[PDB]
């Protein structure tokens, strides 16, 4: 337990220098090896798979201590070489990654010998080879070598040029032959301008021809090996196992592909160091080292905050702009961020916090370069811009300067700019109070502040007498005031001149319109008249009306809409397919591309989602004939939710597109740009899910005759595995 | 001790007097699903008193509130979470 403390916390916080801090440690796992040698082992193997954003820290180590005993570096190198095979085996081909760089940058250390190195990445790239596999298998291995290249790059050119530049064709030919189908459905902006966002592999194939360019020079990493060159030398290398990737198997999961997020570049910053451009191995290392960071650090708020602004490198970089970039790269990334979106949010108030001075500058400069190039963002980054904004807002008073965006004003309320403060201003106010939201923009901004969240009585004082229902709903009110029964109510719901869709409505306006105070008030009338309302929407037609004229009293209220449905799902008063179908219906029509209406479906499938794991979770331990027949009635209605929402949404899509051609219009519009993308977002977020229901998806829903604009949302989720 | 590690309830000070329950909500919700939220109040005027509890569904989820929500604000006043053994009746006042 000690040998673990000083190998996890070596090159943290101390008065000593580095290199002596790995020479003094060097010293120690040495003389600990007689005894310790399998531990310090586990421990080295450990920290190279897990502490990537020290790895030239640790290649050091294992260089010192090759040094001292060239046996143990044999034996390491083993079992590297081990673990790397079973990482790949396990699916974990994110760690298996740090491996492959960790043995790369040992070249540099001289534990490795170069041609070991070449001989591996030679294997890797004959993966593009194999026949009938996956491309994300083969797209890989291409990535796990090049990634290793700004480490090893110089290394093994200057040892093995020739054999490189057999490696580089052969790379080359493969990249150029890749499908990037997946491409659109996930870069955040589709605009070239001003920044492309490219495809990982072409992008770091481009970084690494810069850097051949260069004469394979870099100025960023930080190698404390070269304070050791006398003490390290080829004399002490080691010539590695041969090394077979695993085989394609049917349990194999690959990683997806990924599309670089960039927004900055040296002209953002021109009183800083000078940035490292977008085709440079430097700007890869220090955006994969920040990530590392983050990843390492996530749950401790203070002090990922920390670690990312004390990020080292062997020359000075505008930081500050490294830092937010990276963090709204994984707010952004598709399908989803790598951590939970709240974290972003309490980074950036730690890292203003902890920068006072200069931190706030960028992070506004960058919000105002987000708003700006809203035209093309992908909808499933804009809600999490929208939801990062307004909760950033309210943590600094709600002061902005909106003036900034009066463009917005003159633009069709559905495009993205308008859209977008309209749903910040919603989601202010609702962390806020009307009135004061409605006071924290300039007066031309004034309409597109939220509607005041009143209810909406259809029998109350102002409604005629003459309204099917209305004595009825009279009796009603008194009947709640007086503290009723389900029995009484029953009775009173008699009166009601017609599944009666009359009755739903009397009864659900009123008990409504009677609670309407509170969250809680609400909540526990769905409780008292439970009984009622089972039955009312006991055919999926009344729970479709249920909602319906939930939604014709509470419209201006979305977060109340919402807290019911989510109510009315978990004591089964409605079900999820009903929610569904109430998503796409015409009363909901006018709002359909507003953000509550997706927050709520979304939510509603995770409600299914975790109801499905929960019986699998209790099935697994009970191993029970009772149990394995609900987990496929519940997978069953599952399954059945996600093809009523595609069904839904072919057809208002196809519905468009038949209209944009009869009239002659065109299918652009902004309606389109939300809907077509909302679609893409079921994927996005579902994905995994999804992919169970290949076979029928294809055959059912998403087939070959299938309009191309709407079958290709289908294509893009397919490669994302393909 | 052993049971504040097992608990999805969080009690939250430091409430302004004019926060809501569905201002709590919409801040909450950002860490999970929340089951459901108990204000606290007056023992006279039943008013507000500046605090309230949180239960969430899940642990992970109160976790992440603990970790993110926590010491952020809320009608601009720094707010506080602690975990807590859980409601009880009285317990709001």
């Amino acid at each position: 337990d000690h040998l673990e403390s000083l190998i996890c916390k070596v090159g943290e916080k101390s008065a000593c220098s580095l290199e002596s801090n790995l020479e003094g440690l060097a010293g120690v796992l040495e003389a600990d090896l007689p005894n310790y040698k399998s531990k310090i082992l586990r421990l080295l193997c450990t920290v190279a798979r897990l502490l990537p954003e020290k790895l030239t820290i640790y290649t050091t180590l294992v260089g010192l201590l090759n040094a001292r005993n060239y046996n143990f570096g044999g034996e390491f190198v083993e079992a590297m070489i081990r673990q790397l095979k079973e990482s790949l085996k396990a699916n974990n081909y994110n760690e298996a990654v740090y491996l492959v760089r960790f043995l790369s940058d040992l070249v540099n250390c001289h534990v490795i010998a170069a041609p070991s190195m070449v001989a591996m990445f030679e294997n890797f790239v004959s993966v593009t080879q194999e026949e009938d596999v996956p491309q994300v298998r083969r797209d890989w291995y291409v990535y796990a070598f090049l990634s290793s290249l700004p480490w090893v790059g110089k290394e093994l050119y200057e040892k093995k040029d020739a054999e490189m530049d057999r490696i580089f064709a052969n790379t080359e030919s493969y990249l150029k032959r890749r499908q990037k189908t997946h491409v659109p459905m996930l870069q955040v902006w589709t605009a070239d301008k001003p920044h492309p966002q490219e495809e990982y592999l072409d992008c770091l194939w481009a970084q690494i021809q810069k850097l051949k360019k260069d004469r394979w020079q870099e100025r960023h990493i930080l190698r404390p090996y070269l304070a050791f060159d006398s003490i390290l030398c080829e004399a002490l290398q080691h010539n590695l196992p041969p090394f077979t990737p695993p085989p394609h198997t049917e349990d194999s999961v690959y990683p997806m592909p990924r599309v670089i997020f960039r927004m900055f570049d040296y002209t953002d910053d021109p009183e800083g160091p000078v940035m490292p451009g977008s085709h440079s191995v430097e700007r890869f290392v220090i955006e994969e080292n920040l990530h590392c960071i983050i990843k390492s650090h996530w749950k401790e708020r203070k002090t990922c905050a920390a670690q990312l602004v004390s990020y080292p490198g062997k020359n000075k970089i505008p930081l500050n702009y490294h830092i937010v970039e990276v963090i709204f790269a994984e707010l952004f990334q598709l399908p989803a961020p790598p951590h939970i979106d709240v974290m972003y949010t309490t980074l950036l108030i730690e890292l203003c916090k902890l920068q006072p001075g200069s931190l706030p500058q960028v992070l506004a400069q960058a919000t105002e370069m987000l708003y700006m190039r809203l035209d093309t963002m992908n909808t499933t980054c804009v809600d999490r811009f929208i939801n990062w904004f307004s909760h950033h807002l309210s943590n600094f008073q709600f002061r902005w300067s909106w003036e900034d965006w009066s463009d917005c004003l003159s633009q069709d309320p559905e495009s993205p700019k308008p859209k977008f403060v309209r749903e910040v201003l919603e989601k202010c106010m609702r962390l806020s109070y009307h009135q004061r939201i409605l006071d924290i923009v300039p007066p031309t901004f004034s309409a597109l502040c939220p509607s005041n969240p009143t209810c909406i009585y259809k029998y109350g004082d102002e409604s005629s007498n003459s309204l099917p229902g209305h004595s009825v709903a009279l009796c009603l009110a008194v009947a709640f005031k007086s503290k009723a029964t389900n029995d009484e109510i029953f009775s009173i719901l008699k009166d009601v001149p017609n599944f009666n869709p009359l009755k739903i409505e009397v009864f659900v306006q009123t008990l409504l319109h009677l609670a309407a105070k509170s969250f809680s008030h609400s909540f526990s009338a769905l409780a008292k008249f439970h009984e009622v309302f089972k039955t009312l929407a006991e055919s999926d037609e009344g729970k479709l009306h249920v909602l319906r004229v939930m939604f014709e009293v509470w419209r201006n209220h979305p977060q109340m809409i919402a807290v019911l449905v989510d109510k009315m799902i978990r004591t089964q008063i409605v079900d999820c397919a009903a929610v569904a179908n109430w998503i796409f219906s015409s009363e909901l029509s006018r709002d359909f591309t507003r953000l509550f209406v997706w927050e709520i479906l979304h939510s509603t499938i995770r409600k299914m989602n975790k109801h499905v794991l929960k019986i699998q979770k209790e099935l697994e331990e009970a191993k029970i004939e009772r149990l394995q027949e609900k987990v496929e009635s519940a997978q069953s209605e599952q399954k059945n939710l996600f093809l009523v929402i595609f069904q839904r949404f072919i057809m208002i899509l196809t519905e468009h597109l038949v209209r944009c051609e009869t009239d002659g219009t065109s299918v652009l519009t902004p309606w389109y740009k939300n809907c077509i993308e909302r679609l893409q977002q079921i994927f996005l977020q579902h994905h995994q899910i999804i992919q169970q229901y290949m076979v029928t998806l294809e055959n059912l829903l998403f087939t070959a005759e299938l309009d191309p604009h709407i079958l290709a949302v289908f294509q893009q989720f397919c490669a994302l595995q393909a | 001790e052993k049971l504040l590690k097992k608990s999805c309830t969080l009690y939250v000070g430091n409430l302004s007097f004019y926060t809501t329950e569905e201002q709590i909500y919409e801040l909450f919700s950002k860490s999970g699903d929340i089951k459901k939220i108990i204000m606290g109040l007056d023992k006279m005027k039943k008013t507000a008193c500046g605090f309230c509890f949180v239960e969430y569904y899940s642990r992970a989820d109160a976790e992440n509130a603990m970790r993110y929500i926590n010491g952020t604000r809320l009608d601009d006043r720094i707010i506080r979470t602690d975990w807590d053994a859980g409601f009880k009746e009285g317990r709001q006042y």
